[PDB]
This record gives C-alpha cells, structure tokens and sequence, in this order.
RNA sequence: AAGAACCUUACCAAAUCUUGACAUCCUUUGACAACUCUAGAGAUAGAGCCUUCCCCUUCGGGGGACAAAGUGACAGGUGGUGCAUGGUUGUCGUCAGCUCGUGUCGUGAGAUGUUGGGUUAAGUCCCGCAACGAGCGCAACCCUUAAGCUUAGUUGCCAUCAUUAAGUUGGGCACUCUAAGUUGACUGCCGGUGACAAACCGGAGGAAGGUGGGGAUGACGUCAAAUCAUCAUGCCCCUUAUGAUUUGGGCUACACACGUGCUACAAUGGACAAUACAAAGGGCAGCGAAACCGCGAGGUCAAGCAAAUCCCAUAAAGUUGUUCUCAGUUCGGAUUGUAGUCUGCAACUCGACUACAUGAAGCUGGAAUCGCUAGUAAUCGUAGAUCAGCAUGCUACGGUGAAUACGUUC
C-alpha cells in the first residue's frame, strides 16, 4: 500500500510518528532498521547474494 | 607505533591484504608487528521463515566482521606513502591509529 | 508529570465574565489547571462530543475518567 | 620444579604451576576456602594425586578465571592430571585406567530455533 | 518477633522507622476513612470500581478476577 | 520445502553480489545498490543480464556487469554504457565505473534461459517444447545437469500444475556443489508463470 | 543403558550416599542438598550412637523389596536386578522422607533412617504394601509381563 | 503483530480534497523553500520573507530540481477471490523412502530393478537372482564444539621479574586467549563371532570410537493447508469512493469457555550483612565512568568509545554467620488510593517502575495430559531485536544440576 508510504516520506506534525518501513516494500513491521528491511526482503535479498553477509546457524 | 584496524567481512579478502600490507612495511622498512588478529564477535540475525503464520520454523543469519590489528613500529617515511598508494582488496574497511 | 494545558488561549477568553454556554475540546490530553473550574467541556471519546462540567474537585484529573467509551 | 600445564571443562580455563611443596589448593591464589563453594568436596579435584599413589604432597599455583566453580574444580583436575602427565610419562596408564584425561565435552547444549528451551518443546494441546 | 508482628495489622507495616510505639503519624484506621473518601470522591473511574481497572490501567479481557468471583 | 541452493551456497564457495563494507550509516549502500539493480533491470529487457556486482572500494563503483549478450550494453563502440553510467551517476549520486566482460556458454547459466523461458513462454508457446529444447541444448554445450521447473497456470491452464523436467544430478546437499539458480517469473495473459532452473556445473 | 555413574562422596565413604546426595536434589540444588544431609547424618551421630553407613546399610534393607509386580492387559513377580532395587529403595526413603511434616529437613531425613531400622516409618510400611500387592496377587500370573 | 498515547490503522465519529497522499506525460513558472504569527482539534487556507538561474547562453534560452492550474491521459484500492497464481512457508518427516533409461516377463493395467538371507542409523553395503545401471533423498565435502602444533602478539595473558586501589606500564608471549591455516576420528589396527562379504562385540592408540556431539540442509508428492495483507498478477467493481490528510476513540472491553507462559502455594524456604565466578551480544545520539545529593523510580557535571581499551555489567542461584519455628504465616504481590520519577505536545481509554499502606485466592492440582536419555529436565540470571518509553512472549548464552531406559509387552 503506498498510500501510507507516500504519507511517511513526509516531515509530520510531531517527532514521534516516525515509525519505521521497508524501503523497498510497504511492510511496516518486523523492519529490521539496521537495514531498513523487513522480514521478508532481507530473507530474499540475503538469499540472493545481495546483502554481504553469511548464513550460518552454527552457534 | 602505529595500529591499522584491517576491518572485512569475510577471510577471503582479509588474508590477501594482510599480505599485501604487512610486506609492503617489510621491504620498504623494518619491525612492523603482524596480522593478530580479534575475537570477531559476530551479528545473529533471527527471523521467522514462513510470510503469514508459522513461527514454529525460523531462520538464522549470521554476519561475522572479521578484525586483524597490525602494528608498525618505528615506520619509515617511504612506509606511510607506499601503504597509501596500492589499493586493490576493494571492499575491506582500514582506519589509521 | 508537569501540567502543560495547551489551549490556554480558550480559557482566558471567557474568563472574565460569565462563561458561555459549552465549549469543545477535541483532546483528552489537556491536564486540568485549577483555573477553569465551571467551565462547561464537550470532550470527544470518538463517538460524539460527551458534555462534562468540571465542578470542584478534579484538578489533579484529565478529562478522560470522565466520558467514557467503553460503555458496557 | 614448575610444571606449566592447562587444563579445562565446561568453559572454563585452568593453567597450573605444580611446584613442590606440602599442598595446597590455592584458586586465584586465594584460598580453599572462599572461591568454593564445596568446601565439603574438596577431594573431588584431588582425584589424581588418589588415584596415583606416589606422592600426595604438591602444590598448585593457578590464577585462573572461567565458568562456574563445579566446571573450574573440574577444569583444575584436568590440569592436574595435565601437571602429572608432564611431570612423569610413566603416570599415563596409571590416568588411563581410571581415565582422567578424558576432556568431556559436555558443555550447555544450544538453543533450538523453534523450541522454547532447547529439547523443551512448548506444550502441544 | 516484634517488627514483623505489626506488618499485617493497619497503620505500621513492614518497612517504617522505628511502650514507646503508641504515638507518630496516620496509625490508625483513619486511613480507611481516607481511602473511602477518596474512592466517594471517584464516585470518575467509578465506571470501573465494579470492574478491576485502575486510573493507570488493566488490560481486563480475561483476567481481573480479583475485584471479581470465581465463576460468578 | 526446498531451499533455494543460491542461498545456501553464498559464503561456502561462491561469492556475494555486493563487496563493500558500511557500519555506522549502512541503510545508505544497499538501499542505493537496489535502486542500481533496478535501473540494470530496465536494460535487462534486452540485454540479458545474468547479475550485477557492486564493487565499492571507497567513492567509486567498480560495478561488474556480466550480460550473455556482451554487445548491447556497450552499443556501438562504447557510447551506451557512457550515457548509463551518467544516468547512474544522475539516480545514485554517486560515481559509478562499468566493468563489463563478455561470457560465452549463455546456455550453462540459469538467469539467462530462465529469463529466456520466460519470454518464450510470454509468447504462448507450449512448455514442454521450450523445456525440452533448452534442457536439450544445455546438454549438447555440456552440463552436469539441469533441472526445469516451469510452474501455474501452465500453458493456459484452469488448474495450477508444476511441469518439472529434471534430468541428470542436480544434487542440493553434496555442499561443494556450485549449482545455479534462478526464477524468473513470465507475464502471460493467463497469469504468471514461474520459471525455476537449477544448473549444477561440476 | 550403559548407565554410567559419578565418583563417591569422601565425607561418608561410600558411593551410596552420593546417590542419596543426588536423588534428594530439587531444582539442581546441589549446595542446599549437601547442607541439609551432612547435618541429618551428625544428627543420626548425636542421637543413635553408631556410625551411619552400618545402620544405613542395615536400614536400606527393610525398605527394599525382593518382588515387584509390573501389570499388562497382569500382576507377575519379577525379581529386580539389584541397582533398580537400591534406586527404588532410595526414591521411596525420599519420597516418604519429603512427607513427614516436621521442622527442618536435617530432623526429617534422619530419623525416618532411624525409623527405618526399627522397621517403621513409611518406608518399611511401603516394603510391607508391596509385598501384600505382589501377595494378593502372587495368583494371577509368574510370567507376564 | 520482534512494539496498539498521536502514527502504524485497513476500521469508526468529525473536518475536508478531487490530477487527488503518490508514480508519469504536456503547457506555464522556477536554485527548492524552510522558519515565526492568526483561526482551528489539527489537516488546511491567510500575513513577514525571497531560497529566487545553482550546470551553463547575446537580451531570450536549454533544463539536475520545485510549485500552481487544465483536470486531460492517469491515479490509487491492506477492496472480493490462495478454490486462477507466482514467490514464500508448515505437516507427514530428517522418516527412509521415491522414480527413471535400457532389457525381460505379462494380451493388459503393471511387475522386475526396490524382492528373499544377514546388517546398520540408511534403498548403507555384501550374497544369490531378468536384471543391468543411473538420478533425488541417507551417509560429507559445510560450520561450530571437543586436543596440541606452524604462525602473529594487541586493547588480551602475566613465566621470570620491578610494582599497584588495578596487569596498571617497563619487559616478554612462558602458559592462556584469538584466528586465516596445519595434523587428527577414518571400523583405522588386533582378537572372537562371522559364507572368507556386509557388519556386531571386546581391547589398545587417541582428547574424542564407532554418522565423535549439535545445527543447516527436508526427496516424489499429500492436505484444492496459509498468504490477492510484503510484493506483482488473472478476472470483477469504485474512482466528488472502496482513493487521500488530520483530531479523537481502536486492535490495549468482560457475565465468559479455551491455548501458551510467569508467579508461587514457603523451612530445600522468607528477610539482613560480607564474599566467589564466567560466557554470549550490543553502543554515536547512543552506551552514561567515577563522584554527588536522593529510603527509592530516576535527575546533575561528567572521562572514554565509532568499539578485547570505554560502557551496558552487580550477571543471579551458591558459601559463611543471624532471625522466623510450621501457620494462609516472617511466603506471595494481584488489587485500590496517595506522593511521585522517566520517555515523549501527552500515560484518561492505555506504557515501564519506586516508596507507603491495604494485603485476595493460592497449604501442591482430579478425570485426563504435556515435555525430556545427559549437560537432558528443573531452576536462576544475563544479552539482542522491535522500541522516542514499554515483555512472564521470541531469540541467543551461561551457572548449579540428578535418576530412569528389565524391556519394547500394549
């Protein structure tokens, strides 16, 4: 939905509504914002290749 | 002394500069400390694998950020200006100590 | 908490003399100075505009105790 | 005169300095005492110096930190029955028989991604 | 002992200062007359004093049992 | 379900699409490394690129470019990939520098025919036909094997299927197994086809 | 099942109080557990004037049963290989060790031992209720299972 | 839904707008406009003010990039459909199964391979045979742990020493630590049983012995299982609404039935004082050192750190002494009221927490039922993410830490 994406790349009335999305979809939660990326992008881009970064689950 | 923070993701491209950097201040000086390296403490990252329900199965990332600390002592002028000049790992992140 | 009140210019209006009839605030937030005892709010709890009279001893509430929303 | 060995168990790192002397447990070169909380079984780290009957009279010299205080007494067992493996190859079979040297590898096992609490899966209706 | 006999009875409880202890501050049930008066003075969160939620809220959705019954 | 091998495979023995490092900001690289892998996909629709590789040493891209089709993204002489590189430089703000190299064996490669799958089947062709002729020619250059899974509404079909014509080892747990994949969807009028390839190259 | 074992304890020398040192455990309470059976074994020393291996010996011998009936749709009596016998005897001296309504501990354990070698208590009483349950029904069977 | 004061928010009452909140084409304008003030709850209109050619052309241009109109093509939809779908994920199931080429038999559907003997964890092998071979799955080449070594000694370790509140520096890398790599664990050797073949058992070497332990990896397909709510699509429908913005409710209600989790129901304990120990992870508007006044939630100046230095950080349970002396209590900690602290235009619907006082069931849970074979259960803390502030939930690590497995009979 762009509807709300297109509201919060806008300045607001307050400082506190700056929540956080994906900048690559319209997925508000779960948005690791390290990234800037939600759950399941950072999946998809993790399994691309496209994010530098391992996957390991040897801990 | 001074310390270089040779900073990368991975050991591919952390080995190959800790070569190229610590025989650069060998034949163009003398005592530079080598490649000792950190802990590297890494980044687990954990979600859940599925899009709607599910968090009876989940998914771990990992991004490990290797750190090697090398030492030069007493460096040679020609040493901080042949440092600088070859710079070819393209993707490992130095800071100057 | 330190007590803000932010439409205070809707208080000092009519403050002198009789206050009017009702006035409106479409906010719950606005902390009651002990100033505007009498005057007559109508607070939103979404549905409409509740009247409420703030008589004489609910200074150190909001306006949210009163007109409640969850009805029954 | 000052055998320098290692020695672990269950994150937890033990380095020994066997010197002769009368004997004594001294942790972070404390104390029996303070450090353990088993003041009671204090002769279950004394387990090689029972089980090799040639001499029951040396001193250890740690300062040593890791783990608990069960997994440390253990750790400083396996250094020394490491302090006796350095000290005499003829002790080997006298640790072998009874073991001694067998590092376990019993250490906290991981937490299980879909379990709540690692082989403690939460409650099926 | 003596200063854990007087931390269920009304005035003291269990962690105040301390034929001496017969005289200070709010010792007796006049208290009780303080929390009735305040709670005459709510009766607004009256509204749910026949529920269990307070000024500073409860989440009662299935569980605020204790101003409650068993099954009721 | 089967995982994709791309993802298991990235750090054991093939490398990531993005080499660079970013710590403090870190949301001003890979968000700005998606808008320029969305700008390289407006010319994906000629020119077949497999992917692209984000070098950033320390202000400038060394991005490597690795097309089938060598030879349109650079036009005619070079006059292409300069009027790119400034659109680049105008949509990243940043300076950017194309690598380009020119590999041959188009048909080893999964994002090449499985973007070539799925123009054929834009182009209401039947699958099996396409399936056959691409898993047979990818057999007459030499593989390992390829497996092809096209999937949906399959050939304008009421009822979604999964048309699977796997031939050879495609072996998914052997770990020193470099095996390409890729998805590439189709838009037919009758929905969205998927295609799927999994090309293991010993 | 091949049932590996810990050392024993050298305070009272033997490898059955180390069994009795872990099975009176709670929530891994290892320290609480040696407080609460060195002081009810110096109370089984201030009290009845013996040392306690004897009459803990002498007293884990009215609690252990020689038959055992295991049901199956039944009663059979099996004899019990001689570890399952000490477990059963020693979860049975803390089950009803655990059960007395007493002060502490140290004067809960202790003389339930010193009960149990005057043949009274729970224990002995549990001895005696499994061998009129393997009596009662010695009838049905003596080789199911 | 790993973050519900506004926002999220789609839903609902009000204020409204129609090229619209936004993508894009064209014309006009143009280095954008931010910031204070009035009404109002703000969205929105209205004043001061030009930021007003930054790349560049003769004056006028072109146009990186904005704004108004015509509202014109277009928007937009978290609207309906997972029973049109891709993509993605659960369960059977980490169970050992599933198929194909060629040949043979069979009118044929089909079978053989895959069955029988022995075996293991295994369709893992071996024997004989109309089967010969192959492919996905099992077994690892993958990572971590489990023992040293080549190498390199800092912020980390102190042999041996000077020396302090401190390994804090002089010196060193003795040990430890840490990591790019090396050697190893491969039934490898011996004996017995073995068809002499697969293997099983015992012993030795080794730190680890029989896939060394754990994770990832989940076959062909089943449930028309879930998602048109990440996204796009195939159809349908609106587009002065089902699109948009803002304030106030909201997912954060109870007479309830149910699922998961915490707290306990106390003497193994409740309270007071000293004292021990670690891993794993994070930090720049963030981590708040010491010190300070605070009973206390916190607040003040504040070193240091873009990170083995500095911080979160006392990890808690344990041990030593004291009390309570078996109870609805010296347990609890729900509830109510007052004083409050902090984030944030703000704690009323509705955040976390401290003090004081009230102290409600709860004294061990029935029929049933769940999880677990070793560092397991149980218990106890620590840290990350989401987060402007919020956890008994998720994730990850660590301390203490047991027995049971005669068997597989049902």
């Amino acid at each position: 939905k762009t509807s709300m994406v297109a509201k919060q790349q806008k300045k607001q009335k307050y400082a506190v509504r700056e929540y956080t999305r994906c900048e690559r979809c319209g997925r508000p939660h779960s948005v690791y914002r390290k990234f800037k990326l939600c759950r399941i992008c950072f999946r998809e881009l993790a399994y691309k290749g496209q994010i530098p970064g391992v996957r390991k689950a040897s801990w | 002394k001074i310390r270089i923070r040779l900073k990368a993701y991975d050991h591919r491209v952390i080995d190959q500069s800790a070569e190229k950097i610590v025989e650069t201040a060998k034949r163009s000086g003398a005592d530079v400390s080598g490649p000792i390296p950190l802990p590297t403490e890494k980044s687990v990252y954990t979600i859940i694998r599925a899009v709607h329900m599910y968090k009876d199965s989940r998914e771990q990332f990992e991004q490990r950020t290797h750190k090697r600390l090398i030492d030069i002592v007493n460096p040679t002028p020609k040493t901080v200006d042949a440092l600088m000049g070859l710079n070819l790992p393209s993707g490992v992140d130095i800071e100057i100590k | 908490p330190f007590v803000d009140e932010h439409l205070m210019k809707k208080v000092e209006a009519q403050e002198g003399s009789e206050k009017k009839q009702v006035i409106k605030t479409w906010s719950r937030r606005s902390t009651i100075f002990p100033n505007f005892i009498g005057h007559t709010f109508a607070v939103y709890d979404g549905r409409k505009h509740v009247p409420v009279y703030v008589t004489e001893d609910m200074v150190g509430h909001k306006l949210g105790e009163f007109a409640p929303t969850r009805t029954f | 005169v000052e055998y320098r060995g290692t020695g672990r168990r269950k994150n937890s790192v033990a380095r020994v300095r066997l010197v002769p002397g009368e004997g004594n447990i001294t942790v972070n070169n404390r104390d029996v005492r303070e450090y353990l909380p088993f003041e009671s079984l204090i002769l279950d780290l004394n387990q090689p110096f029972d089980v090799t009957e040639t001499k029951g009279n040396y001193d250890v010299l740690v300062n040593v930190h890791g783990g608990g205080f069960t997994g440390q007494a253990q750790a400083i067992r396996h250094g020394i029955a490491r302090a006796l493996l350095e000290a005499d190859p003829e002790y080997r079979g006298s640790l072998k028989r009874a073991g001694l040297l067998t590092r376990d590898p019993r250490m906290k096992e991981r937490k299980k991604p879909g379990l709540k609490a690692a082989r403690r899966s939460p409650q099926f209706s | 002992r003596v200063v854990i006999s007087l931390t269920y009875i009304y005035g003291i409880g269990t962690s105040t200062a301390q034929r001496e202890v017969v005289d200070g501050y709010k010792v007796e049930g006049d208290l009780r007359r303080e929390t009735n008066l305040n709670i005459k003075r709510l009766m607004y969160r009256g509204i749910r004093h026949r529920r269990g939620l307070p000024v500073r809220g409860q989440k009662t959705k299935n569980n605020a049992r204790t101003r409650k019954g068993p099954v009721k | 379900q089967k995982i994709n091998p791309i993802g298991l495979r990235v750090g054991i023995i093939r490398d990531w699409e993005a080499k660079w490092y970013a710590e403090k900001d870190f949301a001003s690289l890979l968000h700005e490394d998606l808008k320029i892998r969305k700008f390289i996909d407006n010319e994906l629709k000629e020119a077949s690129v497999s992917h692209v590789e984000i070098e950033r040493a320390a202000n400038r891209i060394n991005i490597a470019i690795h097309t089938g089709k060598p030879g349109m993204v650079i036009g005619k002489g070079g006059s292409e990939i300069e009027k790119l590189r400034n659109k680049l430089n105008a949509l990243t703000d940043k300076k950017v520098h194309i690598n380009v190299i020119e590999i041959k064996k188009v048909d080893l490669d999964a994002r090449l025919v499985a973007e070539n799958i799925a123009r054929q089947l834009e182009n209401r062709a039947s699958f099996r036909r396409v399936q056959k002729q691409a898993i047979t020619r990818a057999m007459k250059l030499g593989a390992k094997g390829i497996k092809t899974q096209v999937s949906g509404r399959l050939g304008g079909a009421d009822i979604a299927r999964a048309e699977q014509y796997s031939e050879g080892t495609v072996p998914l747990h052997t770990l020193r197994a470099d095996i390409d994949y890729a998805h590439a969807e189709a838009d037919t009028t009758y929905g969205k086809l998927g295609v799927k390839v999994w090309i293991y190259r010993g | 099942v091949p049932k590996r074992d810990v050392l024993p304890d050298p305070i009272h020398n033997s490898k059955l109080v180390t069994k009795l040192i872990n099975k009176i455990m709670l929530d891994g309470k290892r320290g609480t557990a040696q407080r609460i059976l060195y002081s009810a074994f110096d109370l089984v020393e201030q009290r009845s004037g013996r040392d306690a291996l004897e009459v803990f010996e002498e007293a884990i011998n009215n609690i252990m049963p020689v038959l055992e009936v295991k049901a199956r749709r039944y009663q059979v009596p099996v004899e019990v290989r001689p570890e399952r016998r000490t477990t059963l005897g020693l979860r049975w001296l803390v089950n009803y060790a655990r059960l007395r309504g007493e002060k502490t501990m140290e004067d809960r354990l202790a003389n339930e031992i010193l009960d149990a070698a005057n043949n009274t208590g729970g224990a002995v009483k549990k001895r005696e209720d499994t061998h009129k349950m393997a009596e009662a029904n010695k009838a049905f069977a003596h080789y199911r299972w």
